[PDB]
């Protein structure tokens, strides 16, 4: 990347405006005792 | 950028009044700007930015006045602060430890010095009875009071 | 406000529900808060220079001149422009 | 990671850090504020700025100085001025009475009771960097609190930290102009402290720098404004090694040794080159060859005094920007060849230089022009056996009829303490003869 | 931050006092009623020095107004700019001085000085660090020479470490207006010359001779010839309110000014004068400035300087300017006059220069002048002590109410002890 003054020295004198910003558990089954609100 | 050279020795509008600058600028500051006097005029001399051979001996008009240039050329031309800032601004405060004074400040208790010279430049810059209460608890609760 | 009319200068009283004279006895400036012009400058009469004669009474010493050079304008009050119902600015005080 | 810290003490010290600062955050592009700017971007290293300033790790760098003085009247403009986001708010320590031009009132009665926080900011400081290297204590000779604040606390200091050199960068008294009626009586006693616990005090004074902003710069009215941003570049072109890569570089510590012959001998002279205004630079050719021959006129030292009378004991060329090694040593030696320019026999090796990578730089609105390169020359030499001597022929005609003294005796200084400093300059100005002659 | 206590006692000091609190109102943007009402922002962060703050936005001023009638006291609720003073600062007597020095300083003056010192030390132990006082009196007068001696004498014994501005006015030769000057005279500097910092000397007849060449006023009356002192007055302590580029508090000028313990006596100075048609053709510059203020006759004392010597000078500076000009031109005229400025001392001449010059000038300057040619000031006194004191006249109303013969001939010794120093540094 680069920085903002950058991009302006690149279009004022070359003309160009290139801006690319290149970046670089589930519960055990029930069982059967009790309830379900119990259990768990 | 009209300016004169350093070591000139004519006049020039309030040069002896500024203080602490060359003569460059100085000149150039005071050559563009009239201020009080008139501006440099508008004609300025300083700083700039045939039908007969010679040897003829008739009367041509108007030729004895131009001069320094030669008989042709000469028939040619015969012919022809805080306290002035505003109250949404961030920066109306003091840092701390200030001598400087500041109005509305003594009055202000509790507060740091920067919120409380802030608030003095913002300051500069602009039951029902007992009987009645706990009586007839039975219909009306205390909490129902 | 008491005003003189032989010499068009102004005394101010007070009255208490007295404290006597509350300003003294000169004439009032019209147009805001006068600042104190520097010394020398508010001359009745101005002068281009004296004698330069050594002998000179001192107060009759002085060449008077056709120019109004230096002359400070002042407005003052007078008769003419207070009525009943003008605000009058007081030394600050409408 | 080679630090430094600077201590502004008097109004003369301190207005001219006013001018230092002004260099040193466009030196490495940070604003005023202390936030390094985002558009922008500067040449300057992450360890550049380490030598003058701190790095705080929400981005905003601050200052490595402390601001005293006895007075309010001078740090309340800095308080309120355009760096009051810049330095810390303790660091700016605040009096109540000035020393009024009197050494006994700041070293006596009122210097007393703030020296505690004085140097409890110095101990802050100092255990924040990671390597010390030494102190730039600035103020001025005449002054009662450049004398008078200046005294204890190098004498505190020299106690607590044992063999850090200190660089002491004084407002000389001019022969003719003058200021306070106090000169010769303030002046003399500094001295009798500086002598023991200052390694080497550069030397500047006002008349010398008058005449050079009248005829170098072509200034007709100069004020203070314009003597503090030409002493604030001779500072930053001795420390410009620590910041910068060159050549060779110069520390600290090594021109403490090249400078100091004797161990009471080590007061040299400031000289700046090329000194010159906008419209001559872009004119003549400033090469190597000739900035160095602008040093050596007796018309360009920056102390009212002439050198050819003294003989030069040590010198030091200190060059910035571009510049190569053999054009240097070209220049030194055609001025070896010299008749006018004397050397001690004893010493025959007396030049010393150093080369960095950095032309000067220019503020906006400045008055000195954008120039390719800069040389500072710091010169030890017998000349000031001659500024001495008047100095203390004002002593002598001021003590002989005790004019001025009452003012001194009445907050704490006896009267046998002027007759042991006026005893001291008998033997310095009796060294200075005994060093110059030849063996 | 530092602060300076005010008082005024007697005719001649009470006037050219509210004269001055008008000035400075002015200067730094206060209305008459107490309401800040400027430009700029830089009059404001030392208003402390010579105003209170009070509940509402409304400045007062720390003066203390004390005479023996009740006459003048309403004159000065009656001025123009006589609305600002505070009701508990008005102490006063009701029997009359009769222009008697015994009237203030022994018989009446001992029942009000209880009262007076109270007010004063009431508005001291409010300031959080004093640096001295101001006081305007007059050495021919019954209060202003009884009472102004008595007051610095009792403060002074209790605030040992300050600095005391006494503004005398002196008696005149040719504007004398008491027949009994030399007494009140001679009684008054046996105090003066032992309890006081430093004193400026100010006759009637240098101003009017100011206010005739230099301004060329027709009728020059009272309220313009006070104002003349009142802007020395305001100049001299200009570096503790403004901001500035080398300054100079007021023990500043102490240590510079004062070589030995009595010899302190200052002439004053003002030095932009001109009068109203020149103000076209005159060059503000600060070489005009400077030879307006060494003119023999821009002073403000009966003294012709060219008749001695010069001890120090000192002169505060006021305005945008360079140092060079002020720093070559202050040593120009120290060279060029080499005989009157004395050879045992160099480097007479003390500058300052502050940031802020007044309003409706560019630049200002105070000239402050200490010289052996003050000698001329208390000889004629004391020549006409003599010529009084053979034949006793005058005596009885002295001697009436608890003043002896012996307390006369020790004042004229101490005048005679004075003026001895001058004429033996001269030569
Ligand atoms: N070149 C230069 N000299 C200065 C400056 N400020 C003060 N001086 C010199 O300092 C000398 C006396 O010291 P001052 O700065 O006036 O006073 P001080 O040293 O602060 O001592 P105090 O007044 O007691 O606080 C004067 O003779 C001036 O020549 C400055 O900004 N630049
Ligand atoms: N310049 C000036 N002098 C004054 C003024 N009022 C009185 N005097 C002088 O004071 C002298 C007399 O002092 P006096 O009033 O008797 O002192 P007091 O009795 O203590 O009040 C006279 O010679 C006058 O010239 C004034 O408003 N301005
Ligand atoms: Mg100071």
């Amino acid at each position: 990347d680069c920085d903002p003054f950058t991009r302006r020295y690149y279009k004022e004198k070359f003309g160009i405006t290139d801006l690319p910003r290149i970046d670089v558990q589930e519960l055990p089954p029930y069982n059967g005792f009790g309830l379900v609100e119990d259990s768990a | 950028n009209p300016h004169y050279i350093p070591g000139y020795t004519g006049h020039c509008p309030l040069l002896r009044f500024s203080v602490g600058q060359t003569y460059g600028q100085v000149t150039g500051q005071l050559l563009r700007g009239p201020p009080g006097l008139a501006w440099p005029p508008v004609h300025r001399t300083l700083l700039p930015p045939s039908s007969m051979i010679p040897g003829y001996t008739g009367f041509v008009p108007r030729a004895q006045f131009i001069f320094a240039k030669n008989c042709s050329q000469v028939w040619a031309e015969a012919l022809s602060s805080p306290y002035s800032m505003d109250d949404r601004d961030p920066r109306k405060f003091f840092m701390s430890g200030f001598t400087g004074y500041v109005p509305c400040a003594r009055f202000l208790f509790g507060s740091s010095f920067p919120v409380l010279t802030n608030q003095a430049l913002q300051e500069f810059g602009q039951g029902h009875t007992f009987g009645h209460l706990t009586h007839d608890a039975l219909g009306l609760s205390t909490f129902q009071k | 406000l008491h005003y003189f009319l032989c010499d068009d200068t102004i005394e101010i009283k007070e009255l208490l529900p007295a404290l006597k004279m509350f300003l003294r006895r000169s004439k009032l400036p019209k147009n805001c808060p006068p600042r104190v012009y520097q010394p020398g400058q508010i001359t009745d009469r101005a002068v281009l220079n004296s004698y330069g004669d050594f002998i000179k009474n001192q107060a009759d010493g002085y060449l008077f001149d056709r120019y109004k050079l230096g002359k400070v304008d002042q407005e003052f009050y007078k008769d003419s422009d207070l009525s009943l119902g003008v605000t009058i600015n007081v030394w600050g005080r409408k | 990671m080679r630090e430094c810290i600077s201590i502004h003490v008097g109004q003369a010290g301190v207005q001219i850090g006013n001018a230092c600062w002004e260099l040193y955050c466009l030196e490495h592009g940070i604003q005023p504020d202390g936030q390094m700017p985002s558009d922008k971007t500067i040449g300057g290293g992450d360890d550049s700025f380490n030598t003058f300033f701190s790095e705080t790790g929400a981005g905003k760098h601050v200052p490595r100085a402390v601001f005293v003085d006895l007075e309010p009247t001078v740090i309340d403009e800095v308080r309120t001025g355009t760096y009051r986001q810049l330095f810390h708010p303790e660091q700016l320590i605040t009096g109540k009475e000035d020393a009024a031009n009197n050494y006994a009132r700041g070293h006596y009665t009122i210097g007393k009771e703030i020296i505690d926080l004085v140097l409890d900011r110095i101990r802050k400081l100092a255990d924040q960097c990671t390597g010390l290297q030494g102190f730039l204590v600035f103020h001025s000779f005449g002054g009662g609190t450049g004398s008078g604040f200046t005294s204890l606390l190098m004498e505190r200091l020299s106690v607590d930290y044992g063999k850090k050199s200190k660089l002491e960068f004084s407002i000389y008294p001019a022969p003719q102009v003058s200021t306070a009626v106090v000169e010769p009586y303030n002046s003399i006693l500094t001295t009798h402290t500086t002598l023991e616990h200052s390694d080497c005090a550069f030397m500047v004074d006002n008349e010398a720098i008058y005449d050079i902003c009248r005829r170098n710069l072509d200034i007709e009215r100069p004020t203070y404004t314009n003597l503090n941003r030409l002493i604030g570049q001779i500072v930053s072109s001795i420390t410009a090694s620590l910041r910068f890569d060159g050549a060779l570089n110069v520390d600290l510590t090594e021109f403490q040794t090249n400078l100091v012959p004797y161990p009471r001998i080590h007061f040299p002279l400031a000289t700046y080159a090329p000194v010159i205004s906008a419209e001559k630079a872009y004119h003549e050719q400033l090469s190597v060859a000739e900035i160095t021959n602008a040093c050596f006129e007796p018309a360009n030292q920056m102390v009212k005094c002439d050198p050819r009378h003294g003989k030069y004991m040590a010198c030091c060329l200190l060059y910035r920007g571009d510049v190569v090694p053999k054009d240097v040593n070209a220049a030194i030696a055609t001025i070896k060849t010299k008749r006018t320019i004397q050397f001690v026999d004893w010493c025959p090796t007396g030049f010393k230089v150093g080369i960095n990578y950095q032309p000067p730089t220019v503020v906006p609105g400045g008055d000195l022009a954008k120039v390719q390169r800069a040389v500072c020359m710091l010169s030890n030499t017998t000349a000031i056996a001659e500024a001495w001597a008047r100095l203390d022929h004002k002593f002598d005609l001021m003590y002989a009829k005790r004019a001025f003294v009452h003012w001194y005796v009445g907050e704490g200084m006896e009267e046998g303490e002027f007759s042991e400093a006026r005893e001291d300059m008998a033997a310095l100005e009796k060294d200075y003869e005994e060093v110059g002659v030849d063996s | 931050m530092r602060e300076i206590v005010h008082l005024q006692a007697g005719q001649c000091g009470n006037q050219i006092g509210a004269k001055f609190w008008e000035v400075i109102s002015d200067e730094h943007g206060i209305d008459p009623t107490g309401t800040y009402h400027g430009d700029s922002d830089l009059q404001l962060e030392r208003i402390n020095v010579y105003y209170n703050e009070a509940t509402g936005g409304k400045y007062v001023p720390r003066a203390v107004l004390v005479d023996l009638e009740p006459g003048t006291m309403d004159s000065v609720r009656s001025g123009p700019f006589g609305q600002i003073f505070r009701p508990d600062n008005f102490v006063f007597g009701q029997s009359g001085a009769g222009n008697n020095w015994a009237k203030g300083h022994y018989t009446e003056g001992a029942e009000l000085v209880d009262s007076v010192l109270d007010v004063v030390r009431k508005e001291a132990e409010s300031c959080d660090c004093l640096q001295g006082f101001q006081l305007t009196h007059s050495l021919g007068g019954g209060t202003g020479s009884g009472m102004g001696t008595l007051l610095i004498s009792k403060i002074r014994e209790e605030y040992p470490d300050r600095i005391m501005n006494t503004f005398s006015v002196v008696p005149s030769p040719k504007v004398s207006d008491t027949v009994v000057e030399p007494y009140n005279a001679t009684l008054s500097v046996h105090q003066l010359v032992e309890n006081t910092d430093e004193t400026y000397c100010i006759d009637n007849e240098a101003l009017y001779d100011i206010c005739f060449r230099t301004l060329k006023l027709t009728t020059p009356t009272y309220g313009d010839l006070n104002h003349l002192v009142s802007a020395t007055m305001s100049g001299v302590t200009t570096c503790l309110r403004f901001p500035g580029q080398l300054n100079a508090d007021l023990r500043k000028l102490a240590v510079n000014m004062v070589p030995f313990p009595r010899l302190h006596f200052f002439m004053p100075g003002f030095a932009p004068l001109t009068s109203r048609g020149s103000q076209q053709y005159r060059a503000l510059t600060v070489p005009e400035l400077t030879q307006q203020m060494f003119d023999a006759k821009n002073m403000m004392a009966a003294c012709d300087p060219r008749h001695g010597r010069y001890l120090t000078v000192a002169a505060v500076f006021r305005g945008r300017m360079s140092m060079k000009e002020v720093d070559e031109q202050m040593l120009n005229v120290q060279n060029k006059n080499s005989s009157y400025f004395v050879e045992w001392i160099p480097n007479n001449v003390k500058t300052a220069v502050c940031d802020i010059p007044p309003r409706g000038l560019k630049m200002s300057a105070t000239f402050i002048g200490n010289s052996t040619a003050i000698q001329e000031l208390f000889k004629r006194i004391s020549e006409q002590f003599t010529a009084m004191f053979r034949r006793k006249a005058f005596l009885h109303w002295y001697t009436g109410e608890g003043m002896d013969e012996m307390e006369f001939t020790e004042a004229e010794s101490n005048m005679n002890d004075l003026v001895s120093e001058y004429q033996q540094y001269q030569d």
